[PDB]
C-alpha cells in the first residue's frame, strides 16, 4: 500500500486551498438570501456541522469556496467537490433561554452544501 | 524532562529517519512561526479605518485585503500552498455602530496564525468553545466587555476552511492619529473579539499566566 | 493567606459536589436507548452549546516541545503525509471523549503526529515503541535529550 | 421541533459523560486529610455563595399542597416555641449533611427536619414516629384515604 | 398514590397535634395568613415613595416603620404578634439611583421580606441563583435580560441574618402623570427582587417555565 | 423540660430583634469604620460566609442587636452582640471580577464578633 | 416477602450511585498537570483490565440478537476475504474505540462500530457513502419496506 | 520491584477513568424522587452490610495519641452520663450524614461527635467551642505548645 | 434551660452491668428459641440497628439474650419501655440470592428487638 | 421497534456486499457454520482421553492432532480453510490432575475455543470476570460453587494470543464403567472452561440468570 | 500538629473545665485501655480445651466464665458497670467439626474490648462490613482460610448489646501441651474468626502497617 | 490511491492455518523451556497484548507455542517480521502481593512474545 505524498503540493502549489478546488463543484443549489435548515444529518466518525444547528434556519449570506466536503477531505477523499456556505442564525433560533432583551444577536458559521435543504 | 518531550524527540526523530520531512524543514517551519505575531492584523485595521475604499476591500476580500500588511496567504508560509492547518480564505468581520463581532472555534482552535500568530491559551479552551456560541454576553462581560442591548453581537464559529479577525469600529479620542497610533491601541484580544480598542491600552488585559515546565 | 484558603476551599468543595453516579461495565443492547446512543457515538470535538462554569481565563508559555510538535505536524502536512483535516480527525475525534478531555491540548497533537506514522505504516508500531525506549535510557544514562537536557 | 428537542437531550446527555478523576472515599486514615480537605468536609453545608456553576434556564413551581402544609407547620412549632428559625436553619440547612442536603429537595429537608425536631427535644420517641409512618401507610392501603391528598 | 413525603407530612402534623405542640387551628390561620401574602404591599410602597420625596426618605432610612403606610406591621400582621418566626422584624429598603442597582439573594438559603412580598420564587431558592449572583452579578441579570451601565454600581444584597430587603427601582421614564396605582402596577414581585426594572406596559413577571407540582394547592 | 413560652412572653408586641434592643451595650465599632472579617472556626454552624473571610469591607450601618445566629441555632441567647451591615467592593472578593465594572458591590450583615479594625 | 426482599437489593443497588467520593472533572489540562503515572493511565490500552478491582456480582448468561449473530458473520467473513486479520479487528475493536466506549457501549455494539469502521479508514466506501447509508436503512423503515429480518414490510 | 510498584500504582490508577453516567443533583423538584431513592436518602449512614465492594489488602494501623485520647474522652463522657454509648453511635455513625460518613476518617468522626454531644445538649455554647478552637491555634503558634502533642 | 440528668444510668448499673439492669422490665417475651420469625421492614428514619439485608427474611430464634430498650429509643435518651432481644440465624441462601448451593450450610446469626418480630 | 444497532448491522453488511467484499453467500455460509458449533466435541474428547492413556497424552501434547478425533479439525472445519479468523490453530488441552485445577479465561477480550466449544458464554465476556479471575480465582470460583484443596494448584490460563484453551477435568467418582457417551454428558461447558468440575447427575450447566435479547435469535 | 490534635485539645479541656468528667477519669480510663489485649481472650480458649465443663459454661454464659481469666464485664472497667461501649453479655461461640465463626459489627465495629484489647483497623473498615456477611468465603479466602464446603460457616453480626470471641477447635500435634503452650497459638485474628490456631504460630499474619503520624 | 492486498492472507495460510504458516520464520529461539525469564516494561503506546499486570515480574518458560508476527504488527499489517511465542507460567504471589501464602502453589499461564523477554 504506497500513499501518494506529493497530489496535494502539486495540486495546491502557487495556488492555494480552497483555492485549488475552485470551479470543481459546479452550480451552486443555493444562493445568498436564500432561507436554508440544517439537515440532521448521521455524523457517526466525523463532521463538523455542530450539533447545536442542527435542524436550525439560518439564511445564507455568502457562498464562500468550493471544496470537498471534510468528511470526505478526513479521510482522504477527495474526488467529490461541493459549495460552502456561510450561514447566519439567531440566537433564539438555536437557545432556547436567549433572553428577548438581546433579540438582534447571531451567530455565523460555514456549512456544506449536503447539509442544507430549502427552509 | 517529561514522557512529552521524550515522544517528540522520537516522533521528530523517526520522521525525519523515514525521510517524511527534512531538518531543515523543521527549523524552517519553527523560523516561520517565529515571524508570526498581531501586528499585521492591527495594521490592517488602522489602514482600514484610515482607507474606506481598502476597508471595504477588507470586507469583501480578507486574502487580497491581506498582501497589503505584507502576508500573503498562499505564498508567505514555505509550503507556497498556505499553512496546512489555515489554509488560504481569511475573512475581516467589519464591527459597526449596530455589529459587534467575536469569534471562536467550538470544534477545536482554529486561528488566522498567518496574520495574527498564535492563539491564546484560554482560545483552545473546552470552556470557551462551549460557552461562547451560547452566553456571549456573558461571557464577553467577563473580559469586561459590554455592549446596547439593541447591538447585534454576532458570533462567528469557524469551523471549516475560514480564519477571521474582527475589524473593531475605532474608538473616540483618535482624532488625526496616525496609522501607527492606531494600530498600536489594536491587541490580539480585539482582533479575537473579547476586547475593544481603547486610546491608552497597547496590550491585553493582563491576566494570569500559566508558566512553562520549559518555556521559549 | 486566608483569600488563598478561601478560594482554594470554593474550589475543593467543588469535588464534593453530590450526584448518582453510575458506573458503566458493557451494558447489554438493551440498556442502550437511542440518546445513550447518539451521545456515545458522537465526535467528541464537537462542544459548542454545552453548559459549562465561569473561569478566570489564563495564558500559558509555550512549551519548547509544544512548538516543536506544532513544527512536526504542520511539515508532515507540508510533506504529504496527512492534509490538516486528517489530523484535527484522528486528532480532537478518533482519540476518544477520556483521552480528549484528560490529556493535554498539544499532549493530543503529539500522540497523532505518532499515530499517524503508524496508520500509514511509515514506521512499525515495534519502531514506534523501541525509538521510545532508546530515548528513555538516552535521558536516563545522562547523555542527554536533544534541546531540552544538555549531557 | 422535534429535531431541536434531540438536540437539547443529546447537549444535556454528554454532560453525564464528562471525563474525570473519580476517587471514592471509604474511611481514609487521618494521614490522608490535609487541613484543606479537614475545612471542605467540616464545612456547613448552607454556605454555597461564589461557588462555580453552570447557566440555567430559571423556572417558577407550583407549590405542592404538602410542601404548603410543611411551611405551615414549621411557622406554627417556632410560633408555640418548639424552636426558633434559627434553630430550624442549622438543622435543616446544615445538620443534614451535604448529601441530603443537595440530593433531596428543599422542603424535603424542610419536612424531615421539622419531624426530626419533634424526636430531637423528645415531644415523640422515635419508636411513636415510626409507628405513625406505619399508621399512615396501612390508612392509605385499606382505602381509608390520606388527609386532602387521597380521599377514601 | 400518595408520595413519601405526603405520608410524612401527615405524620408530623398529627403527631405535632396529638402532643399539644400547637392546634390544628393554628395550622389552619397560619395557612390563611400565607395565602393572603402578596408583592401588591411593596408595589404600593414603591410608587408611594416614587410620588412623595418625605416617605421615600423613611423608606430608605426605616423600611419596618415606611412598610406600615401599605398595611403590613410586620410585628403585628402575621399571627404570631411578634413577626413571622423566620421572616423577622427588619425589612430595609433598597433604593436605586442613576448610579445604583440593587439585586437581592439569600446565598444561605431562601431569606425573602414573606410579609411584604409574599412566598419566594423557585428559582431564587436554587442553589444555582445562590451560587452565582454574588460572584457573577452582572452575568446572572443578563441572563434575566437586565443590563446596566458599567459605571454603573450594581451592588447584590445577601440577606444572612435577620434584615430582608425589597428593592425600590428608580422610577421609569414615560410615566408622567400617572397615579399610584398605574405606577405599582408595573412593580412586580422581579422588580422588587432586583432581577427586573419596571416598564411602562409591563404588569407581570417575565414569563419563564413552569415546572408542575404533582399534587397542587 | 423545654420552655416553649419564653420567645412568645419576650417578643409578643414587640417583634425580633426588636426584644433584644439594648442588650448589647455600646457598639465596638461605628458607621465608616473599616473592617476586616475573621476567618474563625465556622465548625456546625455560621452565617457569615466563607466567601468574606479575610476581606476588607466598610460598615454602613449598625442594623440592630441579637444574640448570634451561632448561639441562637443552639437555644443560647444569653449573649446579645451588634449587628453590621458591610460593604464590600466586588474586586476584594473574587480575584477575576473585571476593572470594567470596578463600582460594584456587595452588602451583607456580619455580628461584631468576626470583625477587627482593618 | 418476595416484595419486602425485592425493594431490600433494589436499596442495597441503589446506595452504589451515592458513594462519596472525590470526583474532579478534567477540562483539557496543562502538560504540567499531567505526571507519569497519569500519562501511563491515560496511555494504556483499554482492553487491558486484567487485575484491577472489581466487585462480586451474580453472572448471567444472555440471548444472542439477531444484528449480534449478523455483525459476528461479518465480521469474520471481512476476514474470511482480507479486509483485515483478527488482530486489526481487536486493536481498532478493543483499543482504538477509547475508555469511555470501551466500558460505555455493549461488547457486540463494538464490534459492529469497528466493521463499519474498517471499511471507511481502509476507503472501501467513503463515509460519505456510510452516513447516506444510514439514512437510507431509516427511511426504508419509516416508509413501512421493512428492515430485513429485523422488521417486515407494513401490511393492512 | 520499582516496575511492579509502577503496575500496581497503574492498576490503581485506570479505577478513578472507570467511565461512568455522572450525575449531578442540585436540590431536584419533588417530582424527581421516587420511592427508591427516597428510601435511598433517607437511609442510615451506617447500615452498609451486603453492598458489594472491591478485595482490597487489609492493614493494621498505628494508633494517633488522638485518637487514643479521642476514644478515652467517648468513654468518659458516657462513663459520667453525658450520653450513653446508643446515643453516641446515632450522633457519630447516622446523624453525620453520607459524606462525612464515609470521607472523613473512623476517629475523626467519633471527636467530632465528642465535641457534637457538648453543644447538642447546651453544656458548651458553640461559642465557647470556636473559641477554644481559636485559642489553642493561637497557642501552637506562638511557640507555647499544645499538650503532649507539641512541646513548647 | 433544660437539665440533663447525668446519674440516672450510674445509679441504675452501678455494681450490675448493662443489660443486666434492664433484666425483667419486658415482661413475658411474646416469642420463644426454636420458633420461625420474619423480621417487618418498620420505617428506619433516622436511626435502627435492624440491618436493612434482613428486612422481610425469615429466620430461627436460637436465644432468648437479654431484656433492654430498643436502640431506637436509647439512642434518643427514651429509656422507659423494654423489651426482649432474640439472637436469629438465617440461611445465607435466604439473605442473597446469589448465594451457593455448594456451600448451603452457611448461617448469619444477629440480635434483633421483639418488635420487628412477627411470626413466620 | 428497530434499534441503532439492527440499522448500522443492515448499513454495513449491505455496503460490504456492494463493494464486493464478501458476498450475501458468505454470510449465510459463516452463520450456518456457526449453526453447527456447540460444547459436544470437546467433552467428547474429554471422555475419549479418560477412557485412553495414549490419546489422553496426545491431548496434552497436540490439541490439535487430538481435536481430529472428535471432528473437528481446527484448519479444515471452518469455511476458510485455514482456521477462523479469530479463533486461529493452536487448540491446547489443559489436563486438571489431583494437585492440579485449571481455569481460563482472556482478560483481554473473550479468546474462546469457538471451532470445539461453540460460542462464549456472555459472563466469560465481563470486564468483571477479565479483570478478578486472574487475580482472585479461588474467590471467583467460590462464587461459581467451585472449591478446591489449598494445597493444589490453582493455574488460571489467559489466552492472550494465538493459543485457545479447553480443560480436561479429572475423572469423577461414580463413573465405573460408564461408556463414551455416559462421560461426555457431564463434561459440561462450564467443566470445559473451568469454572464447574463434572459431577454424575448434572448433564447441564448450572442455571443462572438469563437476561432475554430483544429480537433473539 | 494538626486539625484533629487541636480539637482533640479543645474537646477535651472545654469537658474538664465544665466538670463533665475529670482529668483522674482520662488517665484513668487510658490506664485501663492500656491493660486490654488479646491474652485474656487466648486463655480462655485454652482453658475450654483443657476443661470440658468450663467450656460448657463458656458457651452457654460468656460473662461467668470471663471472670475465670481475670476480666469481670462488669467491675473490671472503672465504671462499675460495664465499659459504655462494649456491655455486659460476652457470648462464646464455639467452633466444631462442623461448625466455623466468624465475627463482624456491620454498623460500626463493636468488639469485646473487655477480654480482647482494642480493634483491627481493617475490622473497623466499610469494605469488611459489607462484604463478610454476604461473601463470607471470599473474604475469609483472602485471609489464607478455607473450609470444606459441608461445614456451616456462620457470620455473627454484632448489631445490638452482644460482644462475642470465637473458639476455634484444637488442631492437632497439640498432644500433652499445657494451658500456655495452647494459648500461645490462639492469636487475635483466631479470637475474631479470620484464621484458625496452628503449632508454632504465635502471632498474627503480617499484613501492612499503615504508620500513624504520631504513634502512642 | 492506496491498494490493499486481500488475498494475501488466504494464499498464505489456506490449507496450512495460523500460525502454523509463519513455521520456521522466526529462526532459532532466543530461550528454551525452563529458562526463567522477567517481562520487559516496553512502552505499550496504541497496542500490546503483554498484560500490564506481567511488567516486571519473572516467570517460567514451559513450551514454545508457535511461531508468529507480533501482535504489535499484526494489528497494524505488518507481517514481514515473525518471532518465537513463549508460554509462561508465573507464581500468583509474584503477581499479587497480597496473594496467601496458604495457596502458595496457584499459578498463572499465558503467552509472551520474545521481544518481551530477559533472562532473569
Ligand atoms: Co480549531
Ligand atoms: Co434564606
Ligand atoms: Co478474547
Ligand atoms: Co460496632
Amino acid at each position: 500500500p504506497v500513499w501518494d505524498r506529493t497530489h496535494h503540493a502539486k495540486m495546491a502549489t502557487g495556488i492555494g486551498d480552497p483555492q485549488c478546488f475552485k470551479g470543481m463543484a459546479g452550480k451552486s443549489k443555493f444562493n445568498v438570501g436564500d432561507r436554508v435548515r440544517i439537515k440532521d444529518l448521521p455524523d457517526l466518525f466525523y463532521t463538523r456541522t455542530m450539533t447545536y444547528t442542527r435542524g436550525a434556519t439560518g439564511t445564507i449570506v455568502r457562498l464562500v469556496y468550493e471544496s470537498p466536503a471534510a468528511e470526505d477531505e478526513a479521510f482522504g477523499n477527495e474526488e467529490n467537490v461541493e459549495w460552502f456556505y456561510s450561514i447566519v442564525f439567531a440566537q433564539k433560533d438555536l437557545w432556547p433561554e436567549y433572553s428577548d432583551t438581546f433579540a438582534n444577536d447571531t451567530l455565523e458559521t460555514e456549512i456544506p452544501e449536503r447539509y442544507l435543504e430549502k427552509a | 524532562v517529561s514522557d512529552f518531550e521524550i515522544l517528540e524527540m522520537a516522533v521528530r526523530e523517526l520522521a525525519i529517519e523515514k525521510g517524511l520531512f527534512s531538518a531543515e524543514d523543521h527549523r524552517v517551519w519553527k523560523d516561520y512561526v517565529h515571524t508570526l505575531g498581531p501586528l499585521p492584523a492591527a495594521r490592517l485595521v488602522a489602514k482600514a479605518w484610515l482607507d474606506p475604499e481598502y476597508k471595504k476591500l477588507c470586507i469583501e476580500d480578507g486574502v487580497e485585503a491581506s498582501k497589503a500588511v505584507g502576508v500573503n496567504w498562499v505564498t508567505s508560509p514555505p509550503t507556497q500552498f498556505g499553512t496546512p492547518s489555515d489554509y488560504c480564505n481569511l475573512r475581516v468581520l467589519a464591527d459597526s455602530p449596530t455589529l459587534k463581532h467575536v469569534v471562536v472555534c467550538t470544534l477545536c482552535s482554529c486561528y488566522p496564525r498567518p496574520i495574527l500568530g498564535q492563539s491564546p491559551e484560554w482560545y483552545r479552551s473546552p470552556n470557551y468553545r462551549r460557552r461562547l456560541v451560547r452566553w456571549p454576553r456573558q461571557v464577553l462581560a467577563e473580559f469586561g466587555l459590554q455592549l446596547p442591548s439593541e447591538v447585534q453581537i454576532r458570533v462567528a464559529d469557524s469551523n471549516q476552511k475560514t480564519r477571521y479577525i474582527v475589524m473593531p469600529v475605532r474608538p473616540e479620542g483618535t482624532d488625526g492619529w496616525t496609522e501607527d497610533q492606531l494600530a498600536e491601541i489594536v491587541t490580539r484580544d480585539c482582533l479575537i473579539g473579547v476586547a475593544v480598542p481603547k486610546p491608552g491600552i497597547t496590550v491585553n488585559a493582563k491576566r494570569p499566566v500559566l508558566k512553562a515546565n520549559r518555556p521559549v | 493567606s486566608i483569600r488563598e484558603e478561601v478560594h482554594r476551599h470554593l474550589g475543593t468543595v467543588a469535588l464534593m459536589q453530590p450526584a448518582l453516579h453510575q458506573q458503566t461495565h458493557a451494558p447489554a443492547p438493551t440498556e442502550i436507548t437511542h440518546t445513550l446512543f447518539r451521545a456515545y457515538t458522537r465526535v467528541p470535538h464537537d462542544v459548542g452549546g454545552e453548559a459549562d462554569v465561569p473561569i478566570e481565563y489564563h495564558e500559558k508559555e509555550e512549551e519548547i516541545w509544544e512548538l516543536n510538535t506544532f513544527a512536526t505536524c504542520e511539515c508532515l502536512a507540508w510533506r504529504g503525509v496527512w492534509t490538516a483535516e486528517e489530523r484535527r480527525r484522528k486528532q480532537n475525534c478518533d482519540v476518544g471523549q477520556t483521552v480528549y478531555l484528560g490529556m493535554p491540548y498539544y499532549g493530543r497533537w503529539l500522540l497523532t503526529a505518532a499515530r499517524i506514522l503508524v496508520d500509514k505504516q511509515f514506521v512499525t508500531l515495534t519502531e514506534l515503541h523501541n525509538k521510545i525506549v532508546e530515548m528513555r535510557e538516552r535521558v536516563a544514562s545522562g547523555q542527554g535529550l536533544g534541546e531540552y537536557l544538555p549531557p
